């Protein structure tokens, strides 16, 4: 129901529809990565990438995972 | 010590090694488990990827840390 706000990712007091947890780093700055229903993992990744400024070698990384999130291998996996 | 990896889908393996183990090593015991080869493999700890010639102490890896085991893009 579009009543609370249950229906959606509260992150850093934004409002998103998923989020991957980069634990990169163990007892610092917890990078969230906000990801749309509308979005391109590279597009996506990249956006936050500059937006708490990191390095492109996590752009892969993050890329796979958000590849996935609307494919169907490891994550939303079912028929081929 | 034994070292919490954490594959690309979340997936949690615990690993044992030795403090004066080489991540070269360490990645051939994940090759011996679960088959996941060396060169393909990328170790990220702490932002940084883990390089063959390096030490359990050489990135003072915490006990029980969370490392992350992904793959790579670029084959060449």
């Amino acid at each position: 129901a579009n009543q609370q706000t249950s229906g959606k990712v509260l992150y850093e007091g934004k409002e998103f529809d998923y989020v991957f947890s980069i634990d990169v780093n163990e007892g610092g700055p917890s990078y969230k990565l906000p990801y749309n229903t509308s979005d391109d993992p590279w597009l996506t990744a990249y956006n936050f990438l500059q937006k708490n400024d990191l390095n492109p070698m996590f752009l892969d990384q993050v890329a796979k995972f958000i590849i996935d999130n609307t494919k169907g291998q490891m994550l939303g996996l079912g028929n081929p | 010590m034994q070292i919490f990896v954490k594959t690309l889908t979340g997936k949690t393996i615990t690993l044992e090694v030795e403090p004066s183990d080489t991540i070269e090593n360490v990645k051939a015991k994940i090759q011996d488990k679960e088959g996941i080869p060396p060169d393909q493999q990328r170790l990220i700890f702490a932002g940084k990827q883990l390089e063959d010639g390096r030490t359990l102490s050489d990135y003072n890896i915490q006990k029980e840390s969370t490392l992350h085991l992904v793959l790579r893009l670029r084959g060449g």
